[PDB]
């Protein structure tokens, strides 16, 4: 709880948090390495102009449901777990043709190792998703990317879309460790023509696979196409398409929830949690108390249900948007959470319960526990940001203390307390609350966490929800 | 000498052959490479033994029926031969041995029809090219366009691939020309290339070796046209792209650099997209025309320079015909 | 013909499609090695009423084909 707030000049437009090193967060033009407390700026990095974060060309932030635009497209720190060598990061920019570079993962201040241009879109407005992982006899470390490469070029000067046998290019595979990044021969998914532009929400790995969620969009128009959906790709030195499907999540919406604002996999529950919305007009008119909503997805049905059919993308055995149609995937209808404006999710199991944190538009921060039936309930406020501003699509758990999560909203990163137990005093008033973070203490009568209550051997004072009301000393 | 497709014998007896579609010899002995029931592997047969190397994708096709085609050069080897099985429906000229593997880019060829390969040592070593000639699809798709054109393709030796994590692996120095062979007199074309015979000149002169195609039409007659390792050169040096109507990049499509520097990504865009030149490449000398024409139907040219008993030199011409039959 | 519309049709004077032959396929009635210089049709009924076009060519050396 409250305040250890860091504040930038310039929006934020991307933030990944090291395990042992600092909390790195783009604003503009630069690359901030901030101590977990966000207290202290490490290092700073200056990648356009030698003092200025300002950003170069002006970005106008259209409306929510609608993507925004940014120069940092990557950041994506790995290598961290060696003991022996150190860790390294992946900084992506729009900067020099969608240039990437691999840095060690710390002190900003150092020189790149590598570095490739043509990794990550070089279009402030387009897409771009990826995920490290390591494969080969080598077990070389690998880099899958999606991205936005193509987008209309009014400027006759500073095109930077990649070459006319690389324009349909939409997942490339980058090796971390060789010349520019390289990607051979073998190594990308292509589009179907006539698809028009596709926006990669996230990119993350699951059952010996990579997954991309994404939706077809209009950055001209500013309007979604499709229905959202999901690649998936072998976890390989090359591209081996195993399948796409869509995601269905327009329950409580006459036209549905065509657009995907964020994404997150529940790491031990092999199910992903997405927030989708329909358009709110083309300023805010449209908005409705239905135009959000949260949906979870098994695994399991989305590997099953993506078939390796030429729909957005092509294939040897097929002609594009010829054979069948992607089939649609159901989400788990107990887990379903209408709203009116929901911008992010996180999720993740604490006891034995799914906890979710989502993000708003009025820069609200909830939290919803979910059931045996994996049940939605009410959602909890946990914060509230006083200027109400929306927050980043991304919610970023704390690596070294359990009971953070880095808020980011606008241009600030706020260390929120994963739940406020002191506002429950008597022990069936907590423990019935059911918030596997909150446990009832038989020392200094109060609930909170297992930390801030000396759980002993010898007199079990602290008191977990696995029991329920039902031990209080009452 | 028996070089069964014993290894791996198929279940389902149907056509798992292994049709020897290669045959080189290295200083370790003649090299042979076969389908192997689809699965193209090469055998090293030395003094009277038949040494297996193993798999060797590239070096022999799946089907012995394929467009197939490799170069070797020093210790390097390029192919036309997919290397998988479940490949795209894309052919393309692979450098499958040496520095590193490059490959020709989705837009340079359509549905190409390789003929034959070789690599050409000019001024500088580093300006080394290959040069190799197939058939493609006419990019002009009139009613009245022929299907198919000839062409003549260039690269450079040293390539050392593209700038960008997308283009490193690619050849960066592709271009490619229209051969023509068609008669001035009478307005006679015969677009479809059939066969290459090159004949290095007395003088040692690269710029003076000698290109033979041989050519057929709709009617499947024939004519032998003649070029020169320099008139195509100047063709791919001095003509403009077709498609592209500004000034050219600096460091020029298609051209080799010196101290193994990749090529400029600005360069290899414009290539990768205007990849055909503008300007044709006809026959050597004045009145650009074939040596001759005929109404048979010739399939393979080869050419033999020799002096008559008083110290006279001929160039005599060896043609099949589609007959069984040669003609000199 | 206003001096728009006729600058550009002075400076265009080529269509861009072609002109093919008559129905699906648009091949030729046939095709041969003779030499053919002039031609003249004449559509026609037989003794049972059926229509037939029978073309008159003429060759480079002087004889006619039915
Ligand atoms: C023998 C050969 O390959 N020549 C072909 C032949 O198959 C075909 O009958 C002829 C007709 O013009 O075109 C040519
Ligand atoms: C980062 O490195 C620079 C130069 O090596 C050094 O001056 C700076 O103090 C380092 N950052 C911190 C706070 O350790
Ligand atoms: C950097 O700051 C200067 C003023 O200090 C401003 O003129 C410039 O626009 C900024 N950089 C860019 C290109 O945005
Ligand atoms: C990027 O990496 C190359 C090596 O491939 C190096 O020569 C070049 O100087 C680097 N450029 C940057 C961004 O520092
Ligand atoms: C995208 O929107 C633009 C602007 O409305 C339009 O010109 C274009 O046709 C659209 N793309 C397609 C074909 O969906
Ligand atoms: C993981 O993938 C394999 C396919 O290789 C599949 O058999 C298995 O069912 C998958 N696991 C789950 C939980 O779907
Ligand atoms: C934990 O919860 C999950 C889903 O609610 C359930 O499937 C699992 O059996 C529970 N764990 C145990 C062993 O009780
Ligand atoms: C849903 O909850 C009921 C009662 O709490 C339980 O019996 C049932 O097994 C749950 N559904 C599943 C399959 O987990
Ligand atoms: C074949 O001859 C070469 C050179 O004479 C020799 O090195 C090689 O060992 C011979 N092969 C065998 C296995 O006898
Ligand atoms: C052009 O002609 C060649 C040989 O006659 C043939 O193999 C090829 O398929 C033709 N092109 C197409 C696509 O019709």
């Amino acid at each position: 709880a409250d305040e250890p707030v860091w504040r930038s000049e310039q929006a934020i437009g991307a933030i990944a948090a090291s395990q042992e090193d600092g909390v790195f967060v783009a604003s503009g033009s630069c690359l901030d390495q901030l101590d977990y407390s966000l207290e202290h700026s490490l290092s700073r990095l200056y990648r356009d102009q030698a003092g200025n974060c300002t950003e170069p060309v002006s970005l106008a932030p259209p409306a929510r449901p609608r993507p925004g635009s940014s120069f940092s497209k990557l950041l994506l720190p790995y290598r961290e777990g060696a003991a022996g060598l150190g860790g390294l990061l992946l900084t992506g920019w729009t900067f020099d043709r969608g240039a990437c570079e691999v840095r060690p993962l710390g002190n900003l201040s150092r020189n790149s190792l590598r570095n490739g241009t043509e990794v990550v879109s070089c279009h402030p407005q387009g897409s771009t998703a990826g995920v490290v992982y390591r494969a080969g006899r080598n077990n070389r470390w690998y880099l899958a990317v999606a991205a936005t490469y193509v987008l209309p070029e009014p400027e006759t000067a500073s095109r930077c879309n990649p070459a006319a046998s690389d324009h349909d290019t939409a997942i490339a595979l980058k090796d971390t460790e060789g010349r520019s990044l390289a990607t051979q021969e073998l190594g990308r998914l292509k589009l179907c023509e006539g698809a028009g532009s596709l926006h990669f929400v996230d990119a993350f790995l699951w059952n010996g696979s990579i997954y991309f969620p994404y939706y077809p969009y209009n950055y001209t128009s500013g309007a979604a196409t499709g229905w959202p959906s999901m690649a998936r790709i072998a976890q390989s030195t090359e591209v081996l398409f195993q399948g796409q499907a869509s995601l269905d999540c327009g329950h409580g919406h006459p036209d549905g929830r065509r657009l995907l604002l964020s994404s997150s996999l529940v790491e031990a529950l092999d199910v992903w949690a997405g927030v989708f919305s329909a358009a709110a007009g083309e300023g805010q008119e449209r908005r409705s108390p239905t135009t959000t909503a949260l949906c979870l997805f098994r695994m399991s049905e989305i590997q099953a249900r993506a078939k390796r059919v030429s729909w957005d993308f092509k294939t040897a055995e097929s002609h594009c948007k010829e054979g069948d149609q992607p089939e649609r995937v159901q989400p788990i209808a107990s887990s379903t959470l209408i709203h009116s404006d929901l911008t992010s999710v996180y999720g993740t199991v604490v006891m034995n319960r799914t906890v979710l944190f989502l993000g708003t538009g009025d820069g609200q921060l909830l939290k919803v526990i979910l059931g045996e039936n994996l049940t939605s309930n009410c959602p909890e406020v946990i914060y509230e940001i006083k200027e109400e501003t929306p927050v980043f699509y991304k919610l970023v758990p704390d690596p070294v203390k359990n009971i953070y999560i880095y808020l980011t909203a606008g241009k600030e990163v706020r260390r929120i307390r994963v739940a406020n137990c002191n506002k429950h005093k008597s022990c069936s008033e907590c423990l019935t609350a059911t918030d596997p973070h909150c446990g009832w203490c038989h020392s200094l009568q109060r609930c909170t966490f297992q930390g801030d209550c000396v759980h002993s051997e010898n007199l079990e004072n602290w008191l977990d929800i696995s029991s329920g009301a039902k031990k209080c000393p009452g | 000498v028996n070089i069964g497709s014993t290894k791996g014998s198929c279940l389902d007896k149907r056509d798992c052959e292994n049709y020897i579609t290669l045959l080189e010899r290295r200083s370790e002995g003649l090299l042979a490479c076969g389908t192997n029931a689809r699965h193209p592997s090469c055998w090293n047969l030395v003094n009277g033994t038949v040494v297996p190397l193993g798999e060797m994708r590239g070096y022999a096709p799946f089907s012995p029926d394929e467009n197939s085609l490799v170069l070797f050069e020093g210790d390097e080897v390029y192919s036309t031969i997919r290397k998988q099985e479940y490949n795209g429906k894309i052919p393309r000229f692979r450098r499958i041995r040496g520095e590193s593997e490059l490959y020709t880019s989705d837009t340079v060829m359509q549905n190409p029809q390789f003929i034959k390969a070789t690599i050409v040592h000019q001024d500088q070593a580093y300006d080394d090219k290959i040069y190799y000639f197939f058939r493609e699809d006419n990019p002009d798709k009139n009613p009245e366009a022929p299907l198919n054109v000839s062409r003549v393709a260039q690269l450079c030796r040293g390539d050392q691939g593209g700038e960008s994590s997308l283009s490193v692996s690619k050849w960066n120095t592709f271009l490619k020309a229209m051969l023509v062979c068609s008669d001035a007199a009478t307005n006679k074309n015969f677009n479809r290339l059939q066969d290459v015979f090159l004949l290095p000149d007395p003088s040692g002169q690269w710029r003076d070796t000698r290109v033979y195609g041989v050519f057929s039409n709709p009617w499947n007659y024939s004519a032998v046209c003649v070029y020169s390792l320099g008139d195509i050169d100047k063709v791919f040096r001095t003509s403009s792209l077709k498609g592209y109507h500004s000034s050219l990049p600096n460091p020029r499509p298609g051209k080799c650099l010196p101290d193994q520097q990749p090529i400029p990504t600005e360069t290899f865009q414009v290539a990768d997209r205007h990849p055909e030149v503008a300007q044709r490449v006809e026959p050597m000398g004045p009145l650009k025309t074939p040596l001759f024409h005929s109404k048979y139907h010739y399939q393979k040219v080869a050419v033999h320079r020799m002096q008559a008993s008083h110290g006279e030199t001929f160039h005599v011409l060896y043609l099949t015909t589609d007959r069984g039959t040669i003609h000199k």
